[PDB]
């Protein structure tokens, strides 16, 4: 039970990536629960890019679950269990990563397209986060229902390449952001100074690349390192795909809930109050 | 000559405002005080009232 | 010559201040020396009201205490009631610069005005049951700032042209000018018997004005910058005055200067309403660093902060049967307290 | 019952309509207007067109490349201006209008500028500047008939900047004098250091077609230097 | 009552020097900045000097640069300047001038239609 079998060509095992994956998924599912609450109550800060994160933890939130429950099987032969198990684990993360488009697309309306125009309300929004996933199973369930469920573990099979239909349109979402993240990027070096004309040499080299990293653990990139683990060869990939996505939900709740100055004094409000 | 009819026509307000009856200080703060004494029972912003006649709770 | 008239000046200020003098024999702190202070007043927030879009710049309550009325600098009037935060009318605007808002005293209809310098008149209760345009009067020459009823069919406006005047509607000319100030004209109010009123304009100056004849009585100084706010004592024999060097100032009318002075070595901004509670004991005003204060009206001492809004802070209003105190801010919210 | 059902129903009514008007109110652009008599502002006003008595304000109405902009000037009022300035803090944009073949009000429409800049409700609005009249500016300079450094002495040491971009064909004289003119406002600008603000300075002349150009890109940069404040983003 | 009173001036010759004081009176001193104004035959309002409320700021115009002086006296509410070297140039009325608000540093007080705070005026002539 490690997270390497969501994107693995051979059915890894080792003891000492299962102990990283429980400590990290536990930790990661407390500090999720925290961030629905912050972006559901505090108000300040309404708007459609706290829309996409609320609904991006969610999906993170109930895949998770699902798969601490229930990735392992006990090595007789597929049931019912096991499928219906791997069809909801490949629509929850389906869900997920489309979120994360539409987080891309909101970067690319706030730097080039500057001008205020006609954007996305919820609904639209919430029919393109979770339709296109809902397609994507039926069509592959429909030609060819055989393939979920496994000897061993309830997920894909690697009979007919049938595991590409989780990793081709993964892959294409990437190389969508990996564009913009660097055009964004760009256009923040030659603004710095023109806003904060007191910063040294020094300290402007580290706010720019926290706010690089804030934005890359949204634009999904670190997944990026799970494409290449068809070889027994690379375990030390494995490992940095284990470590970095095990702890996506502690990384989002520090860099885009305790580095906002509004919820923090929002917090110190509520706290003094009662 | 703008300023001549202006020059004048401040002379004759201040003339107008200088033949006027008045009284002393002492009067004035005590007829103040009787009145915010006489009404200090109907006052809600004051003496609150009980919350079942209240319109707003 | 000029000269003459300059020292006959000089010589009736002097003769002026002599008069004001020889009638002082007590200050208002000695009198009120052995008086019990009201304590701790604490209020909260009931009602908080949403819709605007920008910046609000008046309110007025009505005769029944329910229902008010709200402008704001996007061109909309809105109506609201207070026991439910309902909607009864929402009004939009020609021009979308405004600065004032009346309310009759009958509830049939409301007035606005603004940069256009026009003051423009609705009808509420009509037969068809929409809200029209009915009346625009125009001749001002100068932005408009504050305007009152006194019946349906007369109205009273100060503006920027440092005038006053009086309205009848249905033919729509003015039926006495008031001149005299010197600058702007920033506040107006009137007495309670519809007989007096009292203009406060922007030269660190007030003056007290008769409607029927149309001349001045009496003028009052003592302030040190723009005066912005002025209201009316219950009885009609005191007033109070507010302006940008960060102090109020209560004055009677029959001793001919001033009594009273509330101010802070805390306090650096200035002062944008002035209102009064029921009985005449409490002076509430509203100030520039986003919150609100109430004070005692015969020892001067501070005894209360309201401290709700996250902007400048501009509308304030008591009712008729004082149950409520409703403010409005620059952050496009209104709130209700009791 | 049986009001109530009638009230929330006017309630829910309006509140549909000002959603409606909501969409308009974020999507349009306002502008403020400035300029003193002897400036051509009215000029800018009816070239930037095609594309009732005793009234107190004047509204025009443009488009470019789909976007709406609302220009705002103000007409029947009195010269004293320290009360209704306040009603314009949350605009885009200040276009400030300057005549430069002067050399006599100069001062004033720097001291203008000086009181516009650090005033206290407009210290978040960027300032656009139109240096106007470069064809009286060029023949009054080549003539030789009257001296700048009347009225300032410090011309009489000026040297252009090395970096100098002049059009072709052009006297060195108009080119320094223009940056020096244009200098004396950019000091001004720069003295608060506070990084909240921007100043964009431009030439221009009666026979001009490419103004709404510069009013759009410059709007461009200050709203996305909003956006990159408001979403927490740098 | 807000009130400015000047004293100072007169006929002078070329090349002389002259004070011009001002006494005010109605308000605090040490918290508003002070301006001297002017206005010549046949002209309008012009401006020529200002000054802050201790003294770390003081600005002139052009045209008197290295001829003309300020002060300011808190203790004894006074407001000075001092003219040396005069031209047929600079004949005039001049007047003192008070910024509308305290504890800023913004001033609209050139205006014509009777600006509140302000005085009368003195006048200085110079010829041979």
């Amino acid at each position: 039970s490690s997270f390497a079998i969501l994107m693995a060509h051979y059915d890894v095992e080792d003891w000492k990536l299962t102990l990283i994956t429980r400590v990290g998924l536990a930790l990661s599912l407390f500090c999720l629960l925290l961030c629905i609450l912050t972006f559901l109550l505090v108000r300040p800060i309404q708007g459609s890019r706290t829309t996409i994160h609320l609904h991006l933890c969610i999906c993170l939130f109930v895949g998770s679950t699902i798969f601490l429950a229930g990735i392992e099987n006990e090595g007789g032969q597929v049931g019912l269990r096991c499928r219906l198990v791997a069809g909801l684990l490949h629509y929850c993360f389906l869900a997920a990563f489309c979120w994360m488009s539409l987080e891309g697309l909101e970067l690319y309306f706030l730097v080039v397209r500057v001008f205020q125009g006609q954007g996305l309300s919820t609904r639209w929004l919430c029919l393109i986060g979770y339709g296109v996933p809902l397609l994507i199973v039926g069509v592959s369930a429909a030609i060819y229902s055989k393939g979920y469920g496994r000897p061993r573990y309830c997920w894909l099979d690697f009979e007919q390449g049938f595991l590409w239909s989780f990793l081709g349109p993964v892959t294409f979402i990437i190389l969508c952001n990996a564009v913009i993240f660097v055009t964004t990027v760009w256009k923040l070096t030659q603004k710095f100074s023109e806003i904060n004309p007191d910063m040294k040499k020094l300290k402007k080299a580290r706010a720019l690349t926290i706010t690089a990293i804030a934005q890359l653990f949204l634009l999904g990139c670190t997944w990026v390192f799970g494409l290449f683990i068809f070889d027994d060869r690379s375990l030390v990939l494995t490992y940095v795909f284990t470590i970095l996505n095990c702890l996506q939900g502690a990384f989002l709740y520090l860099l885009h809930c305790l580095l906002n100055k509004k919820v923090r004094e929002e917090y110190r409000k509520w706290a003094c109050l009662v | 000559t703008a300023s001549i009819a202006q020059a004048r026509k401040l002379v004759e307000q201040l003339k107008m405002e200088a033949n006027i009856d008045r009284i002393k200080v002492s009067k004035a703060a005590a007829d103040l005080m009787a009145y915010c004494e006489a009404h200090a029972k109907e006052d809600p912003l004051l003496t609150p009232v009980p919350a079942s006649e209240n319109p707003f709770r | 010559e000029l000269d003459q008239l300059r020292q006959e000046a000089e010589q009736l200020k002097n003769q002026i201040r002599d008069a004001r003098k020889a009638c002082a024999d007590a200050t208002l702190s000695q009198i009120t020396n052995n008086i019990d202070p009201v304590g701790r007043i604490q209020m909260r927030t009931r009602r908080t009201l949403r819709g605007h879009l920008a910046k609000i710049y008046a309110m007025h309550w009505g005769t029944d205490s329910r229902l008010l009325v709200s402008a704001s600098q996007d061109g909309k009037l809105i109506i609201w009631d207070s026991y439910t935060t309902n909607k009864v009318h929402a009004i939009p605007l020609r021009s979308s610069w405004v600065m004032t808002c009346a309310y009759a005293p009958s509830g049939n209809y409301v007035a606005c005005g603004g940069l256009d310098n026009i003051c423009s008149i609705y009808n509420l209760k009509t037969r068809e049951g929409n809200v029209r345009v009915s009346r625009e009067l125009a001749g001002h020459t100068g932005y408009l700032s504050c305007c009152r009823f006194l019946d349906d069919n007369q109205i009273v406006t100060s503006s920027g042209d440092t005038t006053c005047a009086l309205w009848d509607i249905e033919t729509g000319q003015q039926t006495t000018t008031f001149t005299g100030h010197t600058g702007d004209v920033m506040s107006l109010s009137l007495a309670p018997d519809t007989r007096l009123f009292v203009s406060g304009a922007c030269d660190a100056s007030a003056k007290l004005w008769d409607v029927r004849e149309g001349m001045c009585r009496q003028t009052f100084t003592g302030h040190e910058s723009d005066i912005n706010a002025i209201c009316f004592f219950p009885n009609g024999n005191a007033f109070a005055t507010g302006s940008d060097d960060a102090t109020c100032r209560l004055f009677d009318l029959r001793a001919d200067q001033e009594l009273m002075t509330y101010s802070h070595d805390n306090i650096i901004c200035g002062i944008t309403s002035v209102s009064f509670s029921k009985s005449g004991r409490l002076l509430l005003a509203g100030y520039d660093d986003f919150n609100c204060n109430v004070w005692d009206a015969l020892k001067a001492d501070r005894a209360g902060v309201l401290a709700g809004h996250d902007n400048r802070v501009s509308c304030l209003g008591v009712t008729d049967d004082g149950m409520a105190v409703a403010t409005g801010s620059w952050d496009s919210f209104l709130k209700i307290w009791n | 019952s049986a009001e109530d059902k009638a009230a929330v129903e006017r309630s829910k009514m309006i509140e549909k309509q000002l959603q409606k008007d909501k969409q308009v109110y974020r999507r349009t652009l306002r502008l403020l207007l400035l300029g003193a008599d002897n400036s051509g502002k009215s000029t800018i006003v009816k070239q930037m067109r095609i594309y009732v008595k005793t009234s107190g304000i004047f509204e025009t109405k443009f488009q470019v490349d789909k976007v709406n902009f609302h220009m705002f000037d103000v007409g029947a009022q009195r010269d004293e201006r320290r009360k209704w300035i306040q009603c314009f803090n949350d605009v885009t944009a200040i276009i400030f209008v300057v005549d430069s073949s002067d050399y006599n009000r100069l001062q004033e429409a720097l001291n203008d500028f000086k009181s516009i800049w650090n005033n206290r409700w407009l210290r978040t609005i960027s300032v656009i500047l139109f240096l106007n009249k470069q064809d009286l500016l060029a023949e009054k300079v080549l003539a030789g008939k009257s001296k700048i450094e009347d009225y300032f002495p410090e011309f009489a040491r000026y040297t252009t900047p090395e970096d100098a971009t002049p059009e072709p064909g052009e006297d060195p004289r108009v080119t320094r004098a223009k940056y020096f003119i244009r200098k004396e406002f950019v000091d001004i600008s720069t003295a608060s250091g506070d990084g909240r603000h921007i100043c964009y300075p431009h030439f221009t002349c009666s026979v001009d077609t490419e103004n709404a150009r510069r009013i759009f890109n410059d709007c461009k940069d200050i709203i996305l230097q909003m956006n990159l404040r408001e979403y927490n983003l740098v | 009552q807000v009130q400015l009173q000047e004293s100072g001036g007169g006929l002078v010759q070329p090349g002389g020097s002259l004070r011009l004081s001002c006494a005010a009176s109605g308000f605090t001193f040490s918290n508003y900045k002070m301006n001297w104004v002017r206005q010549a035959p046949g002209k309008g309002l012009e401006w020529v000097s200002d000054i802050s409320q201790s003294g770390a700021s003081i600005s002139y115009t052009g045209s008197v640069k290295g001829r003309f002086t300020i002060s300011r006296d808190n203790a004894k509410n006074t407001l000075y300047l001092q003219m040396n070297s005069l031209k047929p140039e600079d004949t005039a009325v001049y007047y003192c001038a008070r910024c509308p608000a305290p504890f800023t540093r913004d001033c609209f007080d050139v205006t014509s239609t009777t600006y509140a705070y302000r005085g009368q005026g003195t006048q200085v002539t110079v010829s041979s």
